[PDB]
């Protein structure tokens, strides 16, 4: 059916959060404009290794960076598209209020959406983070 | 004078009444069009460059040496980005992006800066322009519409070629003061060269000779008496 299944795979993966292991890392998206939406499962992401790069906002600079990605393999095809074309954050900090003080910032880089019932995406963190 | 300044009077003349800058920093915006009046603007960012080609030339006609300090001319070149994002979602089509009213913002900064010789520093001596460069690059990894198409990212550079004086005695420990201790010790054990220290004349001492009949000579011990010694200021007897 495929309507179900993404349901059953995130209840399913609910069983990874039960059991203790340290690649599940918090992802939030920001994606209505001001308020916060959550993906369920606390996923789990590896880190690709860094490369050292000119900067993106002009290349042929004497200012370098270097720029740092995270791969989330198993996440939900039920999040909105469009949360996709918003800044994420990877184990952030809801204080009292509806803000975020601390976490580290990223944005979808590189969408793989080969499987029909779980995206797959790679996020390249911002030049300057949080934490 | 010193650079510091100059930058902070440098960026001020830039944001004074030509470009508004949302904020300061090496990153495209993912904050949405910003609402001022009920009127959407695009987002933007500034990227402050490292000053580079810092050289002093000591090769100038307009160095003067007023016998206290040396003076230097330094060349520096100051380069500020000033990057705008607009979003697809509102700008559908290249052409309908307000590129005209951008190069108009930037040739009036460009304006502004060179006039202003008088307001960012006494003691600069040229401002002069290297070609800006304009571009219509995509953002970094910012999608707006659906099939996540890259927001168009309007780029341009300002390259300030600027010439100014400066001495020695206007560097101080105190605009070192989070990079450098003062005071510190030599990394392989040796002394620090002290620089001359200016110098108060608080008494002048005269000792004048009668030279003999056919002319001064100045050599000889025999062939000139002394006269008196005298003390400028009477005060420097049983002082020095």
């Amino acid at each position: 059916l495929y309507s179900n299944l993404i349901n059953v795979k995130q209840k399913v993966i609910s069983i990874r959060e039960k059991l203790g292991d340290p690649r599940l890392k918090s992802l939030v998206f920001e994606y209505p404009a001001g308020q916060l939406f959550r993906v369920t499962p606390k996923l789990k992401v590896s880190m690709v290794p860094k490369n050292m790069i000119g900067l993106p906002l002009d290349s042929k600079s004497n200012i370098t960076i270097s720029a740092d990605d995270y791969y989330i393999t198993d996440v939900s095809r039920n999040v909105p598209e469009a949360a996709f074309r918003t800044r994420a954050w990877l184990d952030p900090v809801i204080n009292d209020s509806g803000v975020i003080v601390s976490g580290i910032n990223c944005r979808c880089h590189v969408i793989n959406d080969k499987s029909g019932l779980s995206y797959d995406l790679i996020l390249r963190k911002e030049r300057e983070v949080r934490v | 004078m010193t650079k510091p300044s100059l930058i902070s009077a440098k960026i001020l003349q830039h944001i004074n009444s030509i470009v508004w800058l949302q904020s300061k920093g090496i990153q495209e915006p993912l904050k949405p069009d910003v609402i001022v009046n009920n009127v959407a603007y695009p987002p933007n960012v500034i990227a402050e460059k490292p000053v580079t080609n810092i050289e002093v030339i000591t090769n100038s006609s307009m160095i003067e040496n007023t016998g206290g300090v040396r003076q230097f001319l330094c060349k520096a070149v100051f380069e500020y980005t000033i990057v705008w994002v607009f979003s697809r979602e509102v700008y559908k089509t290249y052409h309908q992006i307000p590129r005209s009213q951008i190069q108009d913002l930037l040739v009036f900064c460009q304006q502004f800066v060179i006039s202003a010789y008088q307001g960012i520093d006494p003691d600069i001596t040229n401002i002069d322009l290297k070609p800006s460069q304009v571009l219509v690059k995509p953002t970094e990894d910012v999608n707006s519409d659906v099939s996540n198409s890259s927001s168009w990212s309007v780029v341009a550079d300002l390259r300030f070629m600027i010439e100014f004086l400066t001495s020695l005695d206007e560097f101080l420990p105190i605009d070192f003061n989070k990079i450098q201790p003062p005071t510190w010790e030599l990394l392989d054990d040796l002394d620090p060269i002290v620089p001359e220290q200016p110098f108060t004349l608080n008494g002048l001492i005269i000792s004048l000779n009668k030279s003999e009949l056919p002319k001064v000579r100045a050599d000889e011990s025999d062939t000139y008496q002394l006269e008196e010694i005298l003390y400028i200021p009477p005060t420097i007897e049983d002082q020095i």
